[PDB]
């Protein structure tokens, strides 16, 4: 849905690294290089961003209940 | 029947990580210190959330859970703060809590990222680790999020939100000399970061007289506490638990005898 | 719906004693310590410290049920040495070790920072 | 006293069939003097044993050897009776079988003493003269020290 804070296994802050990961993917970096650039060393942290699907962007395509 | 004299050698000391070695102590003592790093180190985190408006695509408890996981800088005032259970006041007071205010509304067509930077604390020292920014929710135009949150003092035993550390690396006996783990094929196991043997040999010769010592630590802070302060708080908390148990045991001995 | 509160692992409620001392009638100079709202962090360290005492014949701890929060430490000692005395000595030993470790760690931090 | 059997043994095999266990090997030994066959399981990683090394094996009912029963309980604080600490490797077990070569009318000329040391088994074959101190279901201490 949205990028989780506090990686499930260890507890590293990964909620502040989703937009940076997307930018690094968009400009040059491969996913493995982008994860290293963000300091996500343990694969528990790497799978948080690598396997993340950002459904909240699809949820923002729906108009709000109140204008 | 007396105390071993442990020694500490700190190898790496950053704002995120402390890598240190403790020598001349029991494995149980080292593992208890490691457990206190995760379980019994006090830290300030959001535990009471009240939401005035939430038009976002995430429901109220979703954003509340996300807020509780946001680390807060608790370097010095965590010891001054008292547990809300031990506090004389009703509800919350500054001596037992830190109040937070969030008020974000998306008016522009561009998406609005509600971040920990939008959390405003009544204290200048307890800040959501923002000297990027932790994403709370994304707001489309017309969506609003207003809430009040109180941050309580707690430790990781109650909830993982009060775990002051990322993955705590722990290791003893890097070259397998005590054979606490047996390798069916030792040659196919990567050598440890702290291995002291050559590339030719896989594991150290067995030491029947050896016991676990020289425990290798790497405590990675989540930013709520300085990684060196995590170890200090852990030692103090473990000693406090031992002292309280001693007081109650002395009372029990006097009462029963 | 049957979720126990998360503070039920360390908080003592009304009337719950932190430590209960009961003698063991099977063996002389043996005692059983029941610690409430305690887990392996204190039990393992106390068991390890008691094994360092040459006058402790037996030292063990266990959690009877993980869903409950209780420690049973069985201590047996030599004649003319009470198990309660061994327990107190082990706790003082642990506190002395922790204080020395904290002082040395603080000195090491000071040495590492600008030194 | 309280010593049931003592002889100098020489290791002939370590695992004639195979290494069934990583930490336990089966010593096939033959003794001088009495000329008795020995099959013994010894912890290797604790007490390494090579092929063709002499060791003095003493089997005693008690470590104290002044004539008092050990009562079969562990006490590290029993230095007071000055137990037999002259050996590198000490084992404690119970003999579970005494097989023999007797045949109806005739008495047994060769005896086989089977001892389990907590699970590490021992067979001691030889003439009945020096194995007559073994009784089934009796506690036995194994005492062996390597010789130069
Ligand atoms: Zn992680
Ligand atoms: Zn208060």
């Amino acid at each position: 849905m949205i990028i989780p804070v506090r990686c499930f296994t260890c507890g590293k802050i990964v909620g502040n690294k989703w937009e940076a990961y997307l930018g690094l993917l968009q400009a040059e970096y491969t996913e493995g290089d982008a994860l290293d650039a963000l300091g996500l060393k343990r694969y528990c942290c790497r799978r948080m961003l690598l396997a993340h699907v950002d459904l909240i962007e699809k949820l923002l395509n729906y108009a709000p209940l109140e204008k | 029947p007396y105390a071993n004299q442990p020694t500490v050698r700190i190898t790496e000391l950053t704002d995120e990580n402390v890598k240190f070695i403790i020598e001349n102590t029991d494995l149980a003592v080292a593992n208890s210190i490691r457990r206190v790093f995760i379980a019994e180190v006090p830290i300030i985190a959001i535990d009471w959330v009240q939401i005035d408006a939430n038009s976002s695509v995430l429901h109220d408890e979703f954003i509340a859970h996300r807020l509780g996981l946001i680390p807060l800088i608790s370097d010095d005032i965590v010891d001054k703060l008292q547990y809300s259970r031990d506090c004389t006041c009703e509800e919350f007071c500054p001596e037992c809590s830190v109040e937070f205010t969030l008020d974000v509304r998306c008016n522009e067509d561009q998406t609005r990222h509600v971040t920990s930077r939008d959390l405003i604390s009544n204290s200048p020292r307890v800040i959501p680790v923002t000297s990027d920014d932790i994403l709370i929710v994304k707001l489309r135009k017309g969506q609003e999020l207003r809430l009040r949150a109180y941050a309580k003092k707690g430790f990781g035993k109650e909830h993982a939100k009060w775990n002051p550390t990322a993955g705590v690396a722990f290791e003893y006996d890097p070259d397998n000399a005590l054979r606490h783990t047996v390798y069916p094929k030792p040659e196919e196991w990567p050598k440890s970061e702290y291995s002291e043997l050559d590339e030719d040999e896989s594991q150290a010769p067995y030491d029947p007289n050896g016991k676990p010592e020289r425990f290798y630590y790497n405590v990675e802070s989540c930013g709520s506490l300085r990684p060196e302060t995590i170890v200090l708080s852990a030692l103090s908390g473990l000693k406090k638990k031992l002292s309280d148990l001693q007081t109650q045991l002395s009372h029990e001995i006097q009462s029963d005898v | 719906m049957n979720a126990p509160p998360a503070f039920e692992s360390f908080l003592l409620f009304e009337g719950e004693k932190k430590i209960t001392i009961n003698k063991d009638t099977k063996v002389p100079n043996a005692c059983l310590f029941t610690i409430n709202k305690e887990d392996h962090t204190l039990g393992n360290i106390i068991k390890s410290q008691l094994l360092k005492d040459p006058q402790v014949l037996f030292a063990g701890y266990k959690v009877p049920h993980p869903l409950e929060h209780k420690i049973i430490i069985r201590v047996q000692t030599t004649p003319d040495y009470s198990p309660q005395e061994a327990f107190t000595n082990a706790i003082t030993d642990l506190i002395s070790e922790l204080s020395l470790l904290e002082e040395r760690f603080r000195v090491a931090i000071k040495d590492k920072q600008e030194g | 006293a309280g010593i049931l059997f003592e002889d100098i043994f020489d290791v002939k095999d370590i695992d004639p069939e195979g290494k069934k266990f990583d930490r336990v090997s089966r010593l096939h030994c033959e003794s001088e003097s009495f000329k008795m066959d020995l099959i013994l399981d010894v912890n290797i990683q604790i007490y390494p044993v090579d092929l063709g090394d002499k060791f003095r094996l003493v089997i005693a009912s008690t470590l104290y050897e002044d004539g008092t029963l050990d009562d079969g309980e562990y006490n590290p604080t029993d230095d007071r009776p000055s137990r037999a600490d002259q050996f590198e490797y000490v084992m404690y077990g119970k003999v579970y079988r005494i097989e023999g070569d007797e045949t109806s009318t005739e008495a047994a000329t060769r005896l086989s003493a089977y001892v389990s040391y907590g699970g590490l088994l021992m067979r001691l074959q030889g003439d009945a003269n020096n194995l007559h101190g073994f009784e089934v279901d009796s506690r036995v201490y194994l005492l062996m020290k390597k010789l130069a």
